[PDB]
């Protein structure tokens, strides 16, 4: 059976400006099978108002999902994406870097 | 528009 | 959904004649078309199955053709026999290809040839006395239509043909009766 | 065995629940339920593409099915209604899409739903002996049977010569007549002919019986009318031959 | 060069009832519909603003087609567990991708269908759309069954006619979004990773469609980290290409961006 680990990108819709409203995106791609836990975190705390795209897949059959929430980035606040998948021994947490 | 028919494997 | 039309709804033909039962379907994306025979009070039995890939199937005096483009099947019945008399039902696969959709059926009556018609009305007494009687119209031509009474008090049946195998004899008959005391002579027409 | 269906005939009071049984032992993945009505052909109620998988047909309302096994496809009438008076056919096939597309049908279930079972009556049966005018003119003897006052239209007529069912020299009316064509719950009449040689009818060793099997109320159906319960039963009339 | 594509996923969950089934429709790189059997009454619903105009006729039909696919794919999952001699306890994935493309002329260019079992090519509709083809030997019985049923014919008629017909209809509805080329807003950022090396990251932001080529070159004469193209979440896409260069030598490197919405390729160089 094919088991592919998710590639996790955490990024803003628009260039990040502290205090200006934005969208925090977590894009999980290149994963198989489809079963995947994805949570957006503010300061280690799971965000509730979190929407996710409809499960689709690429030419190589690997799945992709966008998890997004409305957010106002600040100097002090830390945003991350927590992803659990069969291929991962433990939940994988990716911090939001403004420069990636 | 979806196809009416899905292939039976 | 898939919709099946059978033309005509009823057919009455003299035995020995060729005849066509027709089946048209609105959605031509079908896997199979199937023709069924259904005798009174019986289930359906499959006569012919035509795959979308095939153009015709033959079974004795039955030939069924399939034209996907025009979206229809013709069931050709050669040299029709009274034994062909039945309800003929056409089915094609639904759009999903998961079950069969049926038309309303064509009821075929292949009328028996009455060699020497001898039309006569007779009166029959109830075996268990009572002075109850019925009127029998018999030995008339297969092309003779039986008139409905239209009276509430007088009853008249449709014709049926019976086969006396032993005497190689066939004969039509219709029955008439009433619960009055006021005649067979002029009962049928 | 092909496709099995029970029961052959059933009367229901409006609001009663009922399971129409269907089995096949051909291991078919594809099973379906149709209702046949005069001039309406077969209309798909529910279909199954495998065990535990069922879906709605053209006319699914009023009915439930279950496909627990490959063998069984029970049809459930949750609350019987007069409009569900029909003949219900169960069907199976190895394949819907492939070359193995032959569809096998069960013998069918005649269902009648009535407001009152009050209108339910068994047939009265009379045999009418041949005309002497017929015997002399044709040298043949037509026996007429007449079943009268039965409701609903739940009868099988058969002729029995010397205790053996005849299948030739016979024809029954294709449709029963309504005794009161005006009345919507009108009781029915049915006639049948047995034609033999004058010789055969003139033999007093020959015994002629018209048999009408009526399918009415079962043991379970409640009945408190000042009248014998109109159960499923045979009613017959007899006649011996003579000069 | 437009396309109408659907991506179907069926996932068995033994003990927990019916398999999970999801369909998603795309016109080019824009999702416009979806179906998810995870709901009380699961239906096809609009997933693009320009798709809300459609009537109950469309949604009832698409719901019916989606439910029929889910039912068939539930059967297919049983059949495939059987073929591979797998336990009834395990979860297994069936994927079905189908799409029709238009040429420059706006006529049918080509159609394609594949299904995959557990992420692997299983059965492919040939180029001619006349027959299905087993990829590995395990799909051979599916090829025999599909050809016996002439499955290819029904899929061909779909891809050549109704797929092309409705692509033209979708392209019309919300031509505002679908036919508009959004060029990439491009810049280069500099990220010292060590004393001796820095990352040059070439950005393409807020572009449509998704197709884009980011390449790094060196003056006189390169190895590139190419991140998966990602949605911005507004229908536009983001991508970056990164190259590790010796610290102080960043200005020797050029990024080259090719996009439909650019009249000619764009060249960027990092400026301190």
């Amino acid at each position: 059976m094919i088991q592919r680990t998710p590639k996790i990108q955490v990024y803003s819709r628009h260039p990040a400006e502290n205090g200006k409203s934005n969208f925090l995106n977590c894009y999980v791609s290149g994963f198989h099978p489809s079963d995947i836990e994805v949570d957006l975190l503010k300061n280690g705390e799971r965000i509730e108002k979190v929407e996710h795209s409809d499960l689709s897949f690429s030419k190589d059959w690997s799945f992709y999902l966008l998890y997004y929430t409305e957010f106002t980035p600040t100097e002090k606040d830390e945003y991350a994406c927590r992803v659990n998948h069969v291929t991962l021994s433990q939940p994988k947490i990716v911090k939001w870097d403004r420069d990636m | 528009r979806l196809p009416a028919k899905a292939p039976l494997a | 959904a898939q919709e099946v039309t059978q033309i005509p709804a009823a057919l009455s033909v003299p035995e020995g004649e060729n005849l066509v039962l027709n089946c048209s379907f609105t959605d031509s994306a079908i896997y199979n078309l199937q023709w069924f025979r259904q005798d009174p009070g019986k289930g359906l039995t499959s006569l012919l199955l035509i795959q979308s890939s095939q153009r015709e199937q033959t079974s004795g005096r039955l030939n069924a053709s399939l034209d996907k483009s025009s979206g229809r099947s013709t069931l050709y019945i050669a040299a029709s026999q009274p034994g062909d008399s039945a309800t003929y039902l056409c089915a094609v696969t639904n759009q999903a290809g998961t079950a069969l959709i049926f038309g309303k059926g064509t009821t075929l009556s292949v009328s028996s040839n009455i060699q020497n018609p001898d039309p006569a009305v007779y009166q029959l007494r109830d075996s268990k006395s009572s002075d109850k009687s019925v009127c029998l119209f018999t030995d008339f031509d297969s092309q003779t239509n039986v008139s409905q009474s239209k009276d509430s008090d007088v009853y008249i049946t449709d014709k049926c043909v019976l086969d006396m195998r032993s005497m190689d004899f066939k004969s039509n008959s219709a029955v008439a009766w009433s619960n009055k005391s006021d005649a067979c002579a002029n009962a049928f027409n | 065995a092909g496709v099995t269906q029970t029961p052959k005939f059933q009367v229901l009071k409006t609001g009663q629940s009922m399971t129409l049984q269907c089995s096949q032992d051909m291991n078919h993945e594809y099973m379906s339920w149709y209702r046949q009505d005069p001039g309406m052909g077969l209309r798909l109620i529910h279909y199954s593409v495998g065990a535990g998988i069922t879906d709605q047909g053209e006319v699914p309302n009023g009915y439930n099915v279950s496909r627990s096994t490959t063998e069984d496809f029970p049809l459930r009438l949750l609350s019987a209604a007069p409009s569900q008076t029909s003949v219900y056919f169960c069907a199976s096939s190895y394949s819907i899409r492939g070359s193995r597309g032959e569809q096998f049908f069960g013998p069918g279930t005649r269902l009648t739903v009535l407001e009152d079972l009050k209108n339910v009556f068994p047939p009265e049966v009379a045999v009418f002996e041949p005309s002497e005018a017929e015997i002399s003119h044709t040298q043949k003897a037509t026996l007429v049977c007449l079943a009268t006052g039965f409701y609903p239209d739940h009868v099988e007529l058969s002729w029995w010569v010397n205790g053996k069912e005849v299948h030739s020299g016979v024809c029954t009316d294709p449709q029963p007549l309504k005794e009161q064509p005006a009345l919507n719950d009108s009781r029915y009449a049915l006639s049948s002919r047995l034609r033999v040689s004058a010789t055969f009818w003139q033999d007093p060793r020959n015994h002629f019986r018209c048999q009408v099997q009526f399918y009415g109320l079962s043991e379970n159906d409640e009945w408190t009318q000042d009248r014998a319960k109109p159960v499923t039963q045979i009613v017959s009339a007899e006649a011996w031959g003579r000069a | 060069s437009h396309s109408l594509k659907y991506f179907h996923t069926s996932v068995s969950r033994p003990g927990r009832g019916e398999p999970r089934f999801i369909s998603v429709g795309y016109v080019d790189d824009t999702q416009f519909v979806r179906f998810d059997n995870d709901a009380a009454s699961p239906r096809m619903v609009p997933r693009a603003p320009w798709m809300e105009q459609e009537g109950s006729e469309y949604w009832d039909r698409e719901t019916r087609s989606a439910r029929d696919t889910a039912q068939i794919f539930r059967v297919n999952l049983r059949t495939l567990r059987g073929y591979y001699n797998q336990s009834e306890a395990g979860s297994h994935t069936l994927q079905w991708m189908h799409g029709c493309e238009l040429g420059p002329d706006g006529r049918f260019l080509r159609g394609y269908e594949q299904c995959a079992y557990d992420g692997k090519d299983y059965l492919t509709l040939n180029e001619d759309l006349r027959s299905w083809t087993a990829v590995d030997t395990a799909a051979q019985i599916s090829e025999q069954k599909s050809n016996d049923a002439s499955e290819a014919e029904h899929q061909r008629a779909y891809l050549e006619d109704t797929c092309v017909e409705w692509l033209h209809k979708y392209l019309e509805k919300g031509k505002e979004t679908l036919l508009h080329l959004e060029p990439p807003k491009t810049h280069v950022t500099h990220h010292p990773i060590s004393d001796h090396e820095a990352t040059l990251r070439c950005w393409a932001l807020g572009f449509y469609p998704a197709e884009i080529t980011l390449t790094w070159q060196q003056d006189g004469e390169q190895d590139t980290e190419l991140v998966e193209t990602r949605p911005a979440g507004d229908g536009t896409f983001q991508k970056w290409a990164a190259v590790v260069v010796p610290s102080g030598e960043e200005q020797r490197y050029t990024c080259h961006v090719q996009h439909e919405g650019l009249p000619e390729p764009v060249t960027l160089r990092w400026k301190p």
